[PDB]
């Protein structure tokens, strides 16, 4: 039972601490920390690849991105990351084609992409744009605001808004796709889901204490976050999507949809 | 008597809330003077010591948000800088010379995101263009996101950054706290004690900007009105306006 999650956005998006949330258990290090030295010397994005194993038994790949986003130049930001989704395609696409083929082939295929915007309450940047339109079409692109407790609840909803617009605009394809083998029920779940996409995130690994009550999120000068509280941001919606009511349609749909459109492209060039 | 103010930093990082509050007044960008930056300048009349003042704030557009963004792209800023002490220059070496309208800049604000990791390498390559033609204040902007462990650490990284490409910060005759971590809202909101005081109003709390427990706001308000605003004034004319004549001729 494999999964395997990318994690997309610039550095300092709490893109760490919020799959360690995800997972209630410290999987991965910001790719970069606090040094900046850690960037990659070679001034791209580069694949950071570590392997978990959770439980019901659970195999997970996370990739992360570092690099992205980071440096004065840019310009080919999403290119390692296309390459690395599409590569494990080919793998998959080699490995069915053989003569004798394994049994069981192991699939590195990517099922899902938390792409992290900052929440600055601004339309796509280029950079979101053309590594949208590149990502959304070969893995199941799930937006997320990053660090979401920025916004005020107003705000909240004109961001999240306004995305959606962009969305529209630029026809990306987001995830959860509808399709006509769902049932009433099925699609009213989509509808629900995807009216709060871009989800409004918030992550810590830290407990802290409020009125004798223990529970995990930040607490500061001013400032007392439940980050397991509907009412104060969308991170129970995300977990509960991701791990149980999509994460077998993530990996089929990676599978019939994604796979299968880059297989038909391989077999005609 | 004239304050020139220069605000640098991506689009939605806070700027024109924080030039609104620092002057609480919601109408400062109001009245604007007309692949690259876009320099937007904004004057308003403030009174400031009982005296009339004209405050100019200069504004940048889209920086940062290119996908290569290097020196051409920000370029105009520094133009910018540089333009009005040309114009100031001009002015001086007339031979008619009249009381001259002073439009050189007394400030450059450069707005940090608050990701409490490091300053990015097109920070560091903007401020080390503009230290030497501006008193440069950088200031953590967003800071209510960042727990107080978060700004210390954040704080500390930025400064040793800052000393390691020999960048010169502003530093009055307050210092040791820079970047200051700074809010900003000319907004009226309710607190749990029932007061209505300027801050911003989330489910897990109330942030004020004029409370000094919550963010570094009145630091900077110190440092760029109250305060120290001729020390600045002073700094411009005598050794950065000086140092850019001199290195002319
Ligand atoms: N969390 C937080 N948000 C803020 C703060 N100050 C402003 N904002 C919000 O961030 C968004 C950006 O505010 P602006 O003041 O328009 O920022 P800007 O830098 O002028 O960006 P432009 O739209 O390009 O001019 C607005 O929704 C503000 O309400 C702050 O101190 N903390
Ligand atoms: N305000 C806020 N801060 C966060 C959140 N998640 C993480 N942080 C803090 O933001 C900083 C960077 O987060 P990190 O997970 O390392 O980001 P990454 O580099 O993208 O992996 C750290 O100091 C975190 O403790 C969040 O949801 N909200
Ligand atoms: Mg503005």
């Amino acid at each position: 039972f494999q999964f395997n999650i990318m994690v997309v956005g610039q550095s300092g998006l709490g893109k760490s601490t919020l799959i360690n949330t995800l997972f209630a258990s410290h999987l991965i290090d910001s790719a970069t920390g606090d040094d900046i030295s850690a960037l990659p010397v070679t001034k791209t994005t580069e694949m950071k690849i570590s392997t978990h194993t959770l439980v019901v038994r659970l195999n997970i790949n996370v990739i992360d991105t570092p690099g992205f986003g980071d440096f004065i130049d840019n310009s080919k930001a999403w290119e390692p990351i296309v390459k690395y989704i599409k590569e494990q395609h080919s793998q998959y696409l080699r490995k069915e084609l053989t003569a004798q083929r394994e049994r069981f082939i192991t699939d590195t295929r990517v099922h899902a992409i938390l792409y992290f915007l900052q929440p600055n309450g601004k339309e796509l940047s280029r950079l979101d744009v053309e590594a949208l339109k590149r990502l959304t079409e070969i893995a199941n692109v799930i937006p997320v605001i990053g660090k979401s407790d920025t916004l005020t609840l107003d705000e909240r909803t004109e961001f999240r808004e306004l995305i959606q617009n962009e969305f529209e605009k630029y026809n990306f394809k987001i995830y959860p796709y509808d399709s006509e083998e769902l049932t009433d029920e099925e699609l009213e779940l989509n509808r629900s889901v995807r009216s709060i996409i871009p989800f409004a995130v918030v992550g810590s690994e830290n407990e802290i204490e409020i009125n004798g009550e223990t529970f995990r999120g930040r607490k500061t000068r001013w400032s007392a976050i439940n980050v397991e509280d509907i009412n104060q941001c969308d991170f129970v919606y995300l977990r509960e999507f991701l791990i149980r009511t999509h994460l077998q349609d993530l990996i089929e749909t990676t599978s019939y949809i994604h796979y299968e459109g880059f297989r038909a492209r391989q077999l005609i060039a | 008597p004239s304050f020139n103010l220069l605000c640098v930093g991506p689009d939605g990082i806070g700027k024109t809330t924080l030039m609104k509050t620092l002057f609480n007044n919601d109408d400062i960008e109001a009245n604007l003077v007309k692949h690259k930056v876009k320099i937007k300048s904004y004057e308003s009349v403030i009174e400031e010591n009982g005296v009339k003042l004209n405050l100019n704030v200069i504004d940048t557009e889209g920086f940062g948000d290119f996908l290569n963004n290097d020196q051409k792209s920000w370029d105009p800023i520094i133009k910018e800088i540089d333009s009005r002490f040309d114009q100031y220059l001009d002015a001086e070496n007339k031979i008619n010379r009249h009381s001259i309208n002073d439009k050189r800049i007394h400030a450059c604000l450069y707005f940090i995101e608050p990701t409490g990791h490091y300053l990015k390498p097109l920070d560091l390559k903007f401020m080390q263009s503009v230290y030497e033609k501006c008193n440069l204040i950088p200031v953590i902007a967003k800071s209510d996101i960042l727990t107080d462990e978060e700004i210390l650490s954040f704080k500390k990284t930025i400064m040793n950054q800052l000393i390691q490409s020999n960048i010169e910060l502003f530093k009055p005759p307050l210092f040791s706290s820079l970047p200051y971590a700074v809010i900003g809202s000319n907004d009226i909101v309710e607190n749990y004690s029932g007061n209505q005081v300027r801050g911003r109003s989330y489910p897990w709390g109330v942030i004020e900007v004029d409370n000094d427990n919550h963010s570094d706001f009145n630091l900077l308000k110190n440092l760029l009105i109250k305060q120290f605003m001729e020390e600045l004034k002073e700094r411009t004319s005598k050794i950065l306006y000086e140092n850019y004549r001199s290195s002319k001729l």
